[PDB]
């Protein structure tokens, strides 16, 4: 009832739309979408404890205190979006695709945190989807 | 594959939630268990960071035949995240483990056990 999570990474262009995206809606419905280039569209409801786990992971990462202005912006090579709502706070971060790169950029600590949180979240989603439907990236 | 069902209620639940938010930032602004394909999955939380699959496999194995166990590790620290997906062959086994293990402990820490997917 008070949590929302959305992650997207991909590229749109003349050869179509290449991307991955998952959304955890407030009522616990998980939507998983993946465009190769093959296409996967899957939906399922996760128990409240999965939702609370995600909330915990995010809170522990402390990504909510970061900001994306210092980060590389999205370009026409790729783009990623991390959108989260936890109580009163709402973030909708944006940057390019994806590590050594983050280190020599502005706010390496923040971009590193973003990087690891995205890997931890992907990991949970891949486990949920992989096991519940027998699928994968 | 299959197109997502239209979901007006859900779509508007998201709207309310987002419009109730009083702190914004980012360039972005610019009941009832459900069975999985090969069995029943439980979601385990509050797992000790020093715990490894072996310990999970061990404590859950007595309740039925475990088809899969995902004890994901933290991507930065290498320790385990704090959660795990345990999949049993039957609903009975999964329910038994769930009733017996929710509240139990692994490496001295209390864990919680629930259904992973619902209806």
């Amino acid at each position: 009832e008070d949590f929302y999570l959305r992650y997207y990474v991909g590229h749109k262009g003349k050869f179509g739309h290449e991307f991955l995206e998952f959304e955890f809606r407030p009522d616990g419905k998980l939507r998983y979408a993946n465009n190769s280039n093959t296409m996967i569209r899957k939906e399922a409801f996760v128990h409240q404890s999965v939702m609370e786990e995600l909330k915990r992971i995010i809170i522990d990462s402390e990504i909510m205190q970061e900001d994306d202005l210092p980060w590389p912006p999205p370009d026409r090579v790729g783009r990623q979006e991390l959108e989260i709502v936890i109580g009163d706070e709402h973030i909708s971060f944006t940057t390019s695709k994806t590590l050594v790169d983050v280190n020599r950029s502005k706010d390496p600590e923040g971009l590193r945190c973003f990087y690891y949180l995205v890997q931890d979240l992907k990991c949970l989603v891949f486990s949920l989807i992989g096991l519940h439907f027998k699928i994968k990236p | 594959a299959e197109e997502f069902e239209v979901d007006e209620d859900g779509d508007q639940g998201i709207v309310r939630l987002k419009e109730k938010a009083k702190h914004r930032k980012g360039r972005g602004f610019g009941p009832g268990p459900q069975r999985s394909v090969e069995g029943w999955i439980l979601f385990v939380t509050s797992i000790h960071e020093e715990a490894q699959e072996d310990e999970i496999q061990e404590k859950f194995c007595d309740y039925g035949e475990i088809k899969n166990i995902h004890l994901n590790l933290d991507r930065r620290t290498g320790f385990s995240k704090g959660y795990a997906l345990v999949e049993y062959e039957t609903h009975k086994q999964a329910l038994a483990a769930k009733e017996a293990l929710n509240g139990a402990e692994i490496m001295g820490q209390t864990i919680q056990v629930d259904w992973c997917f619902v209806k």
